């Protein structure tokens, strides 16, 4: 039995346009563990995104945090692109400054 | 620390 | 003067396909704001999951809800006839929609669409059972099914392949 | 309060492209302290907290040997399980294992556990007494035979009540500043227009540790359990966690709503009023 990832895109600290921060994409609740997660800046893949080490919850489904340092702007649009075997095609979740 | 040893199923 | 709200081509649209919400303004989405509206000068060029939701329209008392559903988000389920897709005229048959992905919502749609909603057949099964009929050789009995999460009920999976009942005259 | 150590192991098969991907990770409460990735170039158990970094090469050499042994047994397990359910050679498969110890507020053993899964479903679990297994399956009972024969349960309860809890305690003292101290949540409320008649009130909890928290909305004192949307508690990246809770509210009535926050780091439960 497979499970489709829940996806949250948020910042480490309260967002402020001048202020360097961390853009986070937290994927959880998924199975199996193979997963493709990219952070996007105006639709283009950001180089050298990091991630946490694979772990899982009671129900055995996995979670990962993908992150990079960034400086939000009033114009620059950030997103998380996630692909998984439960998805027909990559799902894009835009960074919403208040979810 | 990890347990030692570990068994196959 | 209560206005109307429909969608062209319809309100159940596959992801990547176009749709226009027409009202006869300030369109809005129930529960959560829909930023795509605040960028119109109401057409959507290619519908994503972002557009899925319950919409109303006013300018007057607000219109009846339009439930904008986006399909194709997830891999498809498998629809099968139990015990068999061949059935005697006047007979009933059980239709079984299995999702390999954990979902608690199931939609059965008859084509040639009128759809029926259902929960899983057991606690945590990811499988719905439906009963159809009595069937008839004079009409066609063609079906597809969708799977969804009840927490986001407007985002549906790809449909299963078409299941045709063969009704013996 | 209560503390815990837990280890998590995941091995996933890779038809064609070589050996299975093995990842191991150890936690004290909500803080990661070790890791192993069979695809990394180090081929070593790695530190992931400053407080475990002080352990000498004995620790790193030894732990590496045991996690390599964990890797190998799980590699074979993949083959074993593919036989047991007579599945094909195509398709990737997954074995998972979780075990560790809970200590009470006194710092004395409280509960131990050891569970195993195959392709994300429960496979076999060590019961509570640490002396018997719940082989809730058919093929799992084949694994139960081997393990009560080999006295795995006997030596697990020895690990769990012994070296698990003793090393946890060493970890609790070494990471005192990180593991015994709490981050209280920084809380606030935001408001979002939905329509002319409705609006969303959202209650925020930020930079808290540990992850366990309750956020509820009340209207006129009555809980809005049904109408509250809660996101899953999520990691910030810096050792702390976040969560929010929201309710749709009729415009002009915001003043009737209060957010309520429960967490270890707070000396009493918080009541946030939208309009004091």
């Amino acid at each position: 039995i497979q499970r489709t990832p829940k996806i949250q895109v948020y910042s480490r600290h309260p967002a402020e346009n001048g202020k360097s921060n961390f853009l986070n994409c937290y994927v959880s609740g998924f199975h199996p563990s193979d997963i493709e997660v990219d952070l996007l800046k105006n639709g283009e893949r950001i180089e050298k995104v990091e991630h946490s080490d694979l772990s899982f919850s009671k129900d055995w489904s996995f979670y990962l945090l993908y992150y990079t340092e960034f400086t939000p702007t009033e114009k620059d649009e950030y997103a998380c692109r996630v692909n998984h075997v439960t998805l027909s095609q990559p799902k894009i979740v835009k960074w919403d400054r208040d979810m | 620390i990890l347990k030692e040893p570990v068994h196959g199923v | 003067p209560k206005p109307t709200l429909w969608a062209e081509p319809g309100s159940v649209i596959t992801q990547g396909s176009p749709v226009t919400l027409r009202c006869q303004y300030r369109l809005y989405r129930e529960k959560k704001t829909a930023p795509w509206i605040t960028r119109i000068p109401f057409p959507i060029p290619s519908i994503t999951w972002e557009h899925a939701g319950r919409y109303r329209c006013y300018y007057s008392e607000s219109s009846d809800p339009l439930e904008l559903v986006v399909t194709g988000a997830y891999i498809k389920p498998t629809l099968s006839a139990q015990p068999s897709p061949v059935v005697n005229s006047g007979g009933n048959v059980t239709l079984q929609c299995d999702s390999q992905v954990a979902f608690d919502g199931f939609i059965l749609c008859k084509e040639g669409p009128q759809c029926l909603n259902s929960q899983p057949h057991a606690r945590g099964s990811s499988r719905a059972i439906f009963s159809v009929g009595p069937v008839s050789p004079s009409r066609r009995w063609w079906y597809r099914c969708y799977a969804y999460d009840s927490n986001s009920p407007y985002e549906w999976s790809l449909p299963s392949d078409l299941l045709e009942l063969l009704v013996l005259g | 309060g209560s503390h815990s150590m837990r280890y998590f192991f995941t091995s996933v098969s890779r038809p064609g492209r070589g050996e299975p991907r093995f990842i191991a990770v150890g936690y004290v409460d909500d803080t990661q302290f070790v890791r192993f990735d069979s695809d990394a170039a180090s081929q070593r158990m790695e530190p992931r907290a400053p407080w475990i970094e002080q352990e000498g090469p004995e620790y790193w050499d030894g732990e590496t040997r045991k996690v390599k042994a964990h890797s190998q047994t799980h590699r074979v397990d993949l083959g074993t399980l593919r036989g047991y359910y007579n599945q094909s050679e195509a398709g990737s498969h997954t074995v998972q294992r979780m075990y560790g110890c809970d200590v009470g507020s006194d710092w004395r053993f409280l509960r131990g556990y050891h569970q195993y899964a195959y392709d994300g479903k429960d496979y076999i679990a060590l019961k509570e007494d640490l002396r018997s297994w719940t082989a809730a399956d058919m093929a799992a009972q084949t694994t139960k035979h081997k393990w009560e024969a080999a006295h795995v349960a006997e030596q697990l309860r020895a690990y769990l009540e012994g070296t698990c809890v003793e090393w946890l305690r060493r970890y609790l003292e070494n990471g005192k500043e990180t593991l015994q101290r709490t981050d209280a949540p920084k809380t606030h409320m935001t408001h979002h227009a939905v329509s002319d008649h409705e609006a969303t009130l959202r209650c925020w909890a930020l930079s808290f540790y540990p992850a366990e928290i309750t956020l509820t909305w009340q209207r006129d004192g009555e809980d809005q359990t049904q109408d509250t949307e809660l996101v899953e508690t999520r990691p910030a990246g810096d050792g702390t966690f976040q969560k929010w809770a929201a309710v749709v509210v009729p415009s002009g009535q915001e003043q009737r709503y209060t957010c309520h926050v429960q967490h270890e780091g707070l000396p009493k439960p918080l009541t946030l009023r939208w309009e004091p």
